[PDB]
RNA sequence: UAAUUGCGAUAACGAACGAGACCUUAACCUACUAAAUAGUGGUGCUAGCAUUUGCUGGUUAUCCACUUCUUAGAGGGACUAUCGGUUUCAAGCCGAUGGAAGUUUGAGGCAAUAACAGGUCUGUGAUGCCCUUAGACGUUCUGGGCCGCACGCGCGCUACACUGACGGAGCCAGCGAGUCUAACCUUGGCCGAGAGGUCUUGGUAAUCUUGUGAAACUCCGUCGUGCUGGGGAUAGAGCAUUGUAAUUAUUGCUCUUCAACGAGGAAUUCCUAGUAAGCGCAAGUCAUCAGCUUGCGUUGAUUACGUCCCUGCCCUUUGUACACACC
């Protein structure tokens, strides 16, 4: 009775909304996808080239929704990681921005996000409901 | 109207878990999410131990909000379990009778790992002459 | 192949030039009518039980 | 004007030493012993102490 | 078990497998007994606990390392070798995976399987390092009960760590093998190879 | 669940680009045995060549092998950007290439000879056999060879 | 380890001599006496002294 | 060396052997048979069709299965 | 900083620090109580700044 | 005893510097004084899930109350307390109990008398003497040099992989800093695989960057012991950033070349609890460049609680032909 996305296991949650988006079609995967490593700190590109962008997107929808507003930058640092600079020590490297951006500009078309004051993206009521809706379905996955 | 609420806090290293305990229906949530989903994972039962060392029924009259700031992934776990095991004896201290509170004090400290006494260890400063607290840099002589 | 049980009574001192072995007085566990001097390598407290291999021997100080 | 407070009280502390030394070099034969600075709203106050204050 | 309900659900495999009996991960802490004397009061298995991870303090005084359970004293000795220091979380997960393997192999309790292991591996009598007059001889000295537990976990973990190095197996497996070959001393164990070597040297030059 | 058998459809060790590509290693990393193809390049080509990556090189019909080969020498034509390429904007013709196979040892020697003919500074370091990226040769590089 | 210094023990031989009626076996009350008949410049010394005077009392009596 | 594609007669081994062992894991298959291991993980997922084996602890580091039922 | 001038002997490191204390009080009063509040509470080493309002 | 720190023994008695006291810093305070630059509960205002009240959010102040977490003023707190085992039943040590705290509470600052042919004239518009002083050893400008490479030695960084790598997903700090007669720390919008660009923005700062959404880590997945997808050196190509200027590659990015390295000989370093180790982060340097240093916090253990066997220093004794003091 009354389920938020914060009532759902995250990995179970984002695993599902991704699916929800590849069996909805109307995301908007950019032209590359098969050639980007998500961050200049990675080494190889994402292995499930079909759905990483879906997993990515889904998390962000979840991630922006548990907040007030989060811009592209904070996403790049969030989905950045460690770079192995070779014979030199490791350090944090922010992630690709035209990946998170085309995620946040294409989330805007489907109405899961929208521009917002104080900069950045805010979860929409259309999005709030879409996430709270598919949340419950994952909750009641007990037959 | 404002409710009869209780507020305790558990600290561990640099994590400070604030707690709210009001008269309620029985929800137990840390940082806007139920206590069943605390996902450092292997230490799940850690945060459960304050529920099972007293009686799952001593919570059905209270709603427990918790929020952790600081520390790391592990220090947040011990910090929440301690803020929770302290709000139940501080709800009893003010809104119910003594002797049950000490029984609770009893079953807690019979098994205590910090639980209601804040582990005061801290990080030591690094000195000059070495990369760590006591570890000195390598000396070479000749 | 017999096996000795031996319960501690009193700590004598530390032998070995390195400080490598600690002396102790042990109650024979199954035969309280005995008490013998021994040399331990680990850290031995009172009342714990040694497991001697030769139930005679009994030597003293060490370097 | 308008400087960070962290640089302010630092930059002041620079001005004290510079003043303190200059007087310590100029006011030689007077026997000067140190200065104090009372920044007032309108006017700024330098207070010299020397055991020959007439020659100051 | 009186399935009580509160606003936040809390599972039923949770509510029951706890408030009733305070098992391990979900192993029985009762009914497991140190099958060798002397070593009791040092093989800590009478206080139960859920996870193998405690905000401990067993390095203040000298004799509080034994009030730490032998399980978490087993697990802590895993997480070593530079690239492994501090990774307690992984070791618990390895250990929970070490027990459940063992509980599958030969029934019994894994916490009794571990207990059986630590005991039949501690060297009863050791060779100390005497001056020995030049060509230093070796002087037989039987070893503390605390050290028969200590050097056990040392020998047992070293056994699994060197096992599953350039080997397909995981630690959890080689650990679950190294205990089983020590909980009934098949002499295939590395620890047992170690133990019956040390007492073998003390039994010589005495 | 890729529990499929394949009778005579699996054939270990084939030949591409004048190399000896192992069949029973994964497609992506099987190809990399060619001087000129590497992880990320061989990860992309198979993508453009409709190859089910989950497989090993021992599968893949000669269709799926000439589909890759063709794409690999002319990569620019199949949505593969010039920056993915080892030799972009040359110095002789000014176009984009991805020299492969033997061709890598080739233009590597040619280029080196290119600035060796002109007798530049970076050239001479390649003639002597030293370092070219002005690093420290005093303490390091010893053992030689 | 903990060996209290003469400046402490000097002060305990003096308060016990000059104020045996008003001293007692408890640490807490003496601490308050000390802030009366004595001027101790730092709390610790204040406590440390009173600790030693009180130690003597448990073997004086 | 090992094997990284099903030989059909290799498939005969697995269906008439895995219920022999009371512990199947990543390495279990690799050692007695000769799987690559990559096709052992799918072999595990395959062997959980209709409970040839049964789980008890499913993790990304470790596979702890048992006998049938 | 380093203790030594030049780099002789053991490498010993001092650390100097400066303690800057801020704080603020809020008041509401008309004409005479505004200029009086400024200069009647003054002391060397104390930097004072008094603010209008609004933006 | 860590201590000339003590108890006592006492031709000594009583004292001073040192040690100690002290100071900082890290810990405890539902007790005081506060808080739109820190929080929280209510509630206006509003979205979403349920609709059975509820769960989760939004709103710089809607309005009210408050100080639990926050910051720092004032004070409390511990004295190794209480009991016990001990010993001259002396200092003291050992153990249990309580306590935030019981290893000088942890860690630091300060630190006597005497000594050195220890280092610094290349920190100083600190200084004697010498040197030189217009073909300058002054100075400024152009270019080059400090890095030049058969090799010997020290500190380090990365590694040899399965307690891993790679890909996804989860996501948690503290120590810090940051723009006036100027161009700093920079969210964000757009652009770019990337590195970066362009348009605006906040901040002289508990207000903005910044919750510094750090890494290690957790998890799901791929790879499967194969010098392999472990390792990333050497090298070619191209795109960028710093700056008057990058060649002798400043750095950054993408592809490609895929080196030695399969646990390291005699040796040898460092370490006793939030310690070691692994992990990153700010700060110093800085136009640009960290594999360095000063600090910080995350994860966090095996082993000692001892000894004089080794190397040191300390006392005392004894020898002395040393006193420019076994150079
Ligand atoms: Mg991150
Ligand atoms: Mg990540
Ligand atoms: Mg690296
Ligand atoms: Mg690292
Ligand atoms: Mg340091
Ligand atoms: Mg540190
Ligand atoms: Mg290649
Ligand atoms: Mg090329
Ligand atoms: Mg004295
Ligand atoms: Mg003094
Ligand atoms: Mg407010
Ligand atoms: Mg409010
Ligand atoms: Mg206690
Ligand atoms: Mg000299
Ligand atoms: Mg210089
Ligand atoms: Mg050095
Ligand atoms: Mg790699
Ligand atoms: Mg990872
Ligand atoms: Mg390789
Ligand atoms: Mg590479
Ligand atoms: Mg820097
Ligand atoms: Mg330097
Ligand atoms: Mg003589």
């Amino acid at each position: 009775p009354g389920v938020s996305v914060r009532d759902v296991a995250a990995q179970d949650f984002i695993n599902a909304y991704a699916s929800f988006l590849q069996r909805q079609g109307k995301l908007e995967v950019p032209g590359y996808v098969d050639i980007v490593k998500t961050s200049s700190g990675n080494e190889m590109p994402p292995q499930d080239a079909e759905g990483w962008f879906y997993k990515r997107a889904a998390s962000v929808a979840r991630h922006i929704y548990m907040r007030k507003q989060v811009g592209v930058g904070k996403l790049n640092k969030l989905y950045g990681g460690a770079k192995s600079r070779g014979v030199r020590p490791y350090k944090h490297i922010d992630a690709s921005g035209s990946i998170n951006r085309k995620v946040l500009q294409a989330l805007e078309k489907i109405g899961i996000v929208e521009i917002s004051p104080k900069g950045g993206r805010r979860i929409s009521e259309n999005g709030q409901r879409d996430l709270d809706r598919i949340a419950a379905q994952t909750l009641e996955e007990d037959e | 109207s404002a409710v009869p609420s209780v507020q305790t806090f558990g600290k561990k290293k640099s994590a400070t878990a604030v707690a709210h305990v009001k008269a309620g229906k029985g929800l137990i949530k840390v940082n806007g999410s139920p206590i069943t989903l605390v996902e450092p994972e292997i230490l799940r039962f850690k945060v459960y131990e304050p529920l099972l060392l007293v009686g799952l029924d001593k919570f059905s009259n209270i709603d427990i909000r918790v929020r952790v700031t600081g520390g790391g992934h592990v220090s947040q776990v011990y910090a929440i379990r301690q803020a929770i095991a302290k709000g139940l004896v501080a709800y009893h201290q003010k809104y119910v009778d003594e002797q049950s509170k000490n029984e609770l004090k009893k079953a807690f400290t019979s098994y205590d790992r910090t639980l209601l006494i804040a582990d005061s260890r801290r990080p030591e400063p690094k000195k000059f002459g070495g990369k760590g607290a006591r570890s000195r840099f390598q000396k070479s002589y000749r | 192949t017999p096996v000795t049980l031996a319960k501690v009574i009193k700590v004598l001192g530390r032998t070995g030039s390195r400080g490598g072995v600690t002396q102790v007085r042990v109650e024979f566990l199954e035969d309280t009518s005995r008490t013998i001097v021994r040399n331990v390598k680990g850290p031995v407290r009172e009342n714990d039980i040694l497991v001697l291999m030769e139930s005679e021997r009994e030597a003293r100080r060490l370097r | 004007a308008l400087i960070s407070k962290k640089r302010k009280l630092v930059a002041d502390g620079v001005f004290y030493a510079e003043l303190n030394e200059f007087f310590t070099r100029e006011l030689a034969e007077e026997g000067y012993s140190g200065v104090e600075v009372r920044v007032t709203p309108t006017k700024t106050e330098v207070i010299i102490r020397a055991t020959r204050t007439q020659d100051v | 078990f009186t399935p009580v309900v509160l606003a936040t659900p809390i599972p039923e495999e949770v509510q029951q497998a706890q408030t009733e009996i305070k098992l391990f991960n979900k192993w029985s802490f009762e009914e497991v007994e140190v099958k060798d004397a002397s070593l009791v009061d040092y093989v800590q298995v009478r206080q139960p606990i859920f996870v193998a991870h405690t905000a401990g303090r067993y390095a203040n005084k000298r004799f509080r390392k034994a009030q730490c359970p032998i399980i978490e004293r087993l697990t802590n000795s895993l997480m070593m070798n530079g690239r492994n220091n501090g990774k307690k979380l992984k070791a618990v997960r390895i250990i929970k995976h070490t027990l459940d393997i063992i509980n599958v192999l030969t029934d019994q309790n894994p916490i009794q399987v571990v207990v059986d292991a630590i005991t039949n591996t501690g060297p009863r009598e050791d060779t100390t390092r005497v001056g020995g007059g030049g060509a230093a001889r070796r002087q037989a000295v039987d070893v503390s009960p605390l050290r028969r537990v200590n050097q056990a976990i040392a020998l047992l973990t070293i056994g699994a760590r060197e096992a599953a190095f350039r080997n397909i197996k995981t630690i959890a497996e080689t650990l679950a093998e190294e205990l089983i070959n020590a909980a009934k001393g098949s002499s295939t164990s590395y620890a047992i190879k170690k133990k019956d070597e040390l007492e073998r040297v003390a039994k010589s030059n005495r | 669940s890729l529990v499929v058998q394949e009778q005579g459809s699996f054939q270990h060790i084939l030949r591409l680009l004048n190399t000896n590509v192992d069949g029973n290693i994964k497609i992506v990393y099987a190809l990399t045995t060619i001087k000129g193809v590497g992880r990320r390049y061989s990860n992309l080509v198979c993508k453009k060549a409709d190859v089910d990556l989950h497989k090993r090189a021992g599968e893949l019909t000669q269709e799926e092998l000439e589909r890759i080969v063709q794409i690999m020498q002319n990569p620019t034509h199949y949505k593969i950007p010039a920056w993915f390429l080892n030799r972009q904007n040359d110095i002789t013709d000014g176009k984009d290439y991805h020299t492969l196979a033997n061709n890598v040892e080739s233009k590597l020697r040619d280029d080196l000879e290119r600035l060796k003919k002109i007798r530049a500074h970076r050239g001479i370091r390649h003639f002597w056999g030293l370092r070219v990226r002005g690093q420290h040769t005093k303490t390091t590089g010893r053992r030689r060879a | 380890g903990r060996v209290r210094t003469k400046t402490v023990k000097r002060a305990s031989k003096a308060l016990i001599e000059r104020y045996y009626p008003k001293l007692t076996l408890d640490f807490q009350t003496n601490k308050r006496l000390c802030d009366e008949i004595a001027t101790i410049q730092s709390k610790r010394l204040r406590n440390k002294i009173a600790g030693y005077t009180t130690h003597l009392m448990k073997r004086i009596q | 060396q090992h094997a990284v594609i099903l030989d059909q007669e290799k498939y005969d081994r697995i269906l008439k052997e895995v219920p022999t062992y009371r512990y199947v894991s990543v390495s279990v298959l690799v050692d007695r048979l000769k799987i690559g291991g990559s096709l052992a993980r799918i072999a595990l997922r395959h062997l959980e069709k209709e409970g040839i084996i049964k789980p008890i602890s499913k993790h990304s580091k470790q596979a702890i299965y048992t006998r049938a039922t | 900083t380093r203790k030594t001038p030049n780099g002789e002997g053991s490498k010993t490191w001092e650390t100097y620090e400066m303690r800057i204390h801020k704080r603020y009080i809020d008041l509401e009063a008309p004409v005479q109580i505004v200029k009086r509040i400024t200069q009647i509470t003054i002391e060397p080493g104390v930097d004072v700044e008094v603010v209008v309002a609004s933006n």
